[PDB]
Formats: C-alpha cells, structure tokens, sequence
C-alpha cells in the first residue's frame, strides 16, 4: 500500500489524539456558551488613536489601555444602525461566538460592553494587517507560501466544524497577519452553529459554493468549498471565477468547469479539484474520511500539523513592525467622533450583549 | 492573459458580503 506499517501507526495514533483533542475542546466551548461574560471594562479606559477599518454600521480602532499601556482593536458597532441594517441576530451571535471560543488561530475578545448609543467589543490588536493587502502587493505566493497558510485554516475549520460551527466567509480580506506571520480569523458575523442543514443566502460571490448559489439546504462542505477558492487566490493572485458582473461569477462557479495557471504543481492541481468539486458526493471534507482527505493528501505531506499548531514552524514572512501601536500595514481613513447620546436607544434589542 | 482578464473585471479591490 502507499505507507508501510510504522507511518500508517503513527498516521493512525495521530487521527486518535485529535479526536481525544477536539472532544475536550467541545466541552469547554460548551460551559462558556451557556454562561457569557458581560460589560468587562468601559470607555474611558482607552485612549482612541486611529481608525483601522470600518463597515456600514460601525468601525473598528486602535487605542491604547490606560492602566496597562497596552494596544487593542475596539469593534464600535451604533446600535441604532444595527438595527436599521437587520443585523440584531448577527452582532449577538458574533459576541457569544468569540467569548466562548479558543484556537491559537482565532482572535482573543478581551474586554465588552455598551453604552446609550454604542457596543463595543475589544479585541486583541494583530498588527500586520489583512493578507488581502500583502497578496495585492506581492502578487501571488509561492505553493511553500500558500501551503502554511492553508494548514493554519484546514486546522481552524476541523476546530469549528467540530463544535458544530459553519464559517461561511472565509477570503483574504478576513484573514490577518499576525507579528510572528501567522493567521488570525477576526469576524464571526455570519457563522452559525448548524449541526445538520441550513439555508441562508450569505457569503462574497467569488467565494460561494455552488450549493449556495442554487439555493439548496447546505452544510459545512461550504466551508471546504471556500478553502479551495481561498487555496487558488494565494497561488495564482486571483480567484478561479471572476467577471464583472455577480451573476456571470455565479455561472462560472456551477459550471464545474476550473482552469489553472501553468505554474500551479499536479499535486495542487489534484487537491483544488477535490475540494472545487460541484458535486458533494465527491468533495472533499465531505465524505467518510472527514479532513483527514485532506490532511492526508499529496500537496501537504511535508506539512508537520502538530507544529503548525504549536506555532514552532518558521514563518515564511513577518510583516513589518516598528514597534507597539505600528499601523502601518492597514489603510488610512478618515477620523469620526464617538458620541454618546444622553438617551439609551435600542436597550430592549441588545440586552443580552 | 488570464492576470488580464482579471484586472478587466474591476473586482480587484476588497470585496464586500452579499
Ligand atoms: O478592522 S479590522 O482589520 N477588520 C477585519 C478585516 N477586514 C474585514 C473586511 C472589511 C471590509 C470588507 C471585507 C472584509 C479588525 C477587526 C477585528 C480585529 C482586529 C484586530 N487587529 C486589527 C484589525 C482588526
């Protein structure tokens, strides 16, 4: 066969210890998402510095802990335009998701709380900005490169699947770099704990699985689904279904047709297939095997997970960083005062936050 | 070229959620 007895007893004792891993791991996820944290610290303990990012209801800033002098990224989310917006659920669900979880991959909330006009979640601040950009500038990674990043998602997505949680927006733009070059996953807004079927119309178009596309009930494989477009993007520095138009990327995507650079290896090539297969009898991370298809294929034996996971491997970049508050490696906007009204708005919908 | 194609689709720049 294609290992001897010693590999295919280690490969075997290997699988064990990450069932014994993840089923501890599920009961302490459980314990925290039955009893959450609320209102840990409050405004005027921080200095604000500067803007790192912002979406249509809130923004995110650096700013500095006055008693401790360290640096954070504060999530200010108007809890007026949340509601206009439809997103009550989603911003709920994204606080409960990120105090109860805890993988060295997933960003660490430190502080929450509110106020009459704001919620606030604080997190830790991960100073080499959004992977988007460095592919942007670098062009596209090397298969070494692309690889290191991928095993550090392969392990999150086996963390969250197995406390039952699909992701659903996985993309370059949502994945940091952190000061030692690895991955922080940081938004949670449309992940949802889903042991069985859902079907919610969410996503970024490049990144949708067919399934989604077609409007059929779905499960976790979207989440392997997205993995290959993800995989695709390091390596080539475009995704495999572009157009200008939305609904011309939709036609692409069902098609079940892929094309790939001359560059990209046969084991690549083989990998991406399994996982940008239309067909879910077929893809990867969906079949009897679970993840261990695709930790076990070709295109990552020279990947050491354990190490991965102990953060012992060598990163093959480190952002540039000057020193502690650094923001550099993110975009520039433009500043806009916090007020906080003299009425509490919208007490009723967030209370549990 | 395929790069060129992409860079013709104006979806180049950080995409936003559905
Ligand atoms: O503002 S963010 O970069 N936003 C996340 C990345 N940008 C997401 C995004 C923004 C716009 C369009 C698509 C995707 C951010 C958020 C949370 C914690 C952070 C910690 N340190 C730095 C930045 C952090």
């Amino acid at each position: 066969g294609h290992m001897g007895n010693a590999a295919a007893a280690k490969k075997g004792s290997e699988q064990e210890s990450v069932k014994e891993f993840l089923a501890k791991a599920k009961e302490e996820f459980l314990k925290k998402w039955e009893s959450p944290s609320q209102n840990t610290a409050q405004l005027d303990h921080f200095d604000r510095i500067k803007t790192l990012g912002t979406g249509s209801f809130g923004r995110v800033m650096l700013v500095k802990h006055k008693e401790t002098g360290n640096h954070y990224a504060m999530k200010i989310l108007d809890k007026q335009k949340v509601v206009k917006l439809k997103q009550i659920e989603h911003t709920l669900n994204e606080k409960r998701i990120l105090q109860a979880v805890n993988f060295p991959f997933l960003v660490k909330l430190e502080f929450s709380f509110k106020d009459n006009s704001n919620l606030y979640m604080v997190m830790e601040y991960v100073p080499g900005g959004e992977m988007f950009s460095h592919l942007r500038r670098i062009g596209r990674f090397s298969e070494p490169h692309a690889r290191f990043y991928a095993a550090q998602i392969v392990l999150t997505f086996e963390y969250l699947h197995s406390l039952d949680l699909i992701y659903r927006d996985l993309k370059p733009e949502n994945l940091l770099i952190d000061q030692q070059g690895y991955i922080q996953v940081t938004d949670f807004g449309f992940a949802k704990r889903v042991k069985g079927r859902t079907w919610t119309l969410c996503g970024t178009p490049e990144y949708l699985a067919p399934e989604i596309i077609l409007s059929k009930g779905y499960n976790k494989a979207v989440d392997w689904w997205a993995l290959g477009v993800l995989i695709y993007e390091m390596a080539a520095g475009y995704p495999p279904f572009f157009a200008d138009q939305p609904i011309q990327i939709y036609e692409k995507i069902v098609s079940g047709k892929v094309r790939f650079p001359s560059h990209f290896s046969s084991d690549l090539k083989d990998l991406l297939r399994n996982l940008l297969q239309v067909d879910l009898t077929k893809r990867f991370g969906n079949l009897k095997n679970g993840v261990n298809d695709i930790k076990n294929h070709k295109w990552f034996a020279t990947t050491d997970w354990i190490a991965i996971y102990q953060r012992k491997v060598e990163a093959p970049f480190i952002p540039k960083f000057k020193g502690p508050g650094d923001t550099s490696n993110f975009d520039d906007y433009e500043e806009e005062e916090i007020r906080v009204s003299i009425n509490e708005k919208c007490g009723k919908e967030f209370t549990e936050f | 070229t395929t790069y060129a194609d992409f860079i013709a689709s104006g979806r180049t720049g950080r995409r936003n959620a559905i």
